[PDB]
């Protein structure tokens, strides 16, 4: 939902 | 928790700090209308910029660009390029103190909010005010995007967190939800980064919870323990935990399921004004009365 969650934590 | 400081600067009050996302370097905005540009690592100032006479409480890097926002008491919103380090452009439009300044994450758009009671948007491409909110009525103290959603939060001293629906813009920016509960002003109000969740702080001397859905918004609960005002507040974007700051010269961390505090962090001479953490890293930033710090916690 914020940039590093979604581009670091999820995938 | 223990606090391990990295990075400290000497200077007069402290009112704003930015990190960058990806170079290790903070903005800081001064009382005395001063930005400066340091590099954590290094410990040393990399550049000065000055183009606001008074104080300049907003400051914000852009994500990806090499632009940053500043917004000051003389109701300007500047945007500057840190790579050729000039100026750009002027937002002219507020008519009192502007007193947070920030880009969104995705459109083209810089938000700021001032004591002329209004929350503006601003197209940072056409260099034009593209959106008005107004209904508080008392200045804004503070507003903020949401991380996903076309939303936005603003917090004021006449007691209310609002939340705007913005879709319309991307009327079209209308008030969403009026957040009542502060029984004095509120300085400052936060969205979590994945969680239908708020933070606000206010001169009540309280930190407090908000849960929203589609259809309505309410107060969770309330975090107790500081003595004077609450400047700032945000939620830790890694633990569930709560941080807030304040001028009783304390930070303090709370637990976001139960809200009991869990540390204080405590400066003998220093009334905080601002905290932030970093958009990929677990550092944090404070402003003080007698400059900024840098920190982890644990």
């Amino acid at each position: 939902a914020a940039s590093f969650i979604d581009a670091k934590k999820m995938p | 928790m223990a606090m391990l400081t990295k990075f400290e600067s000497r200077s007069s009050r402290a009112k704003g700090v930015a990190f960058h996302p990806t170079q290790p370097w903070i903005l800081t905005s001064l009382h005395n209308g001063r930005i400066q540009l340091w590099d954590y690592r290094m410990g040393t100032l990399l550049d000065r910029f000055d183009g606001h006479d008074g104080p300049v409480r907003g400051i914000a890097f852009h994500p990806t660009q090499p632009i940053f926002v500043s917004g000051g008491d003389d109701y300007k919103v500047n945007v500057w390029n840190y790579k050729s380090r000039k100026l750009l452009f002027s937002l002219c439009g507020h008519m009192d103190y502007v007193r947070v300044c920030t880009f969104h994450h995705e459109y083209p758009w810089i938000l700021s909010c001032s004591d002329d009671q209004t929350i503006r948007i601003w197209n940072w491409q056409s260099r034009n005010c593209i959106a008005i909110l107004t209904g508080h009525s008392h200045y804004v103290m503070c507003a903020a995007f949401h991380p996903s959603e076309d939303l936005i939060v603003s917090a004021s001293l006449d007691q209310t967190v609002r939340v705007w629906d913005i879709s319309g813009l991307r009327a079209d920016a209308i008030v969403k939800f009026v957040l009542e509960g502060h029984d004095r002003g509120v300085n400052w109000c936060a969205f979590h980064p994945t969680l239908p969740l708020i933070l606000s702080a206010g001169d009540d001397r309280l930190v407090k919870l908000w849960r929203m859905t589609a259809s309505k918004a309410w107060e969770v609960d309330t975090c107790r323990g500081h003595f004077n005002n609450v400047s700032c507040c945000l939620f830790h974007p890694h633990q569930e935990l709560i941080l807030s700051a304040s001028e009783d010269k304390t930070i303090r961390v709370w637990d976001l399921n139960r809200r009991t505090a869990v540390q204080t962090f405590r400066r003998a001479n220093d009334r905080f004004w601002f905290i932030t953490v970093h958009p990929k890293l677990n550092l944090f930033a404070a402003a003080h009365d007698s400059g900024v710090m840098v920190f982890k916690l644990e």
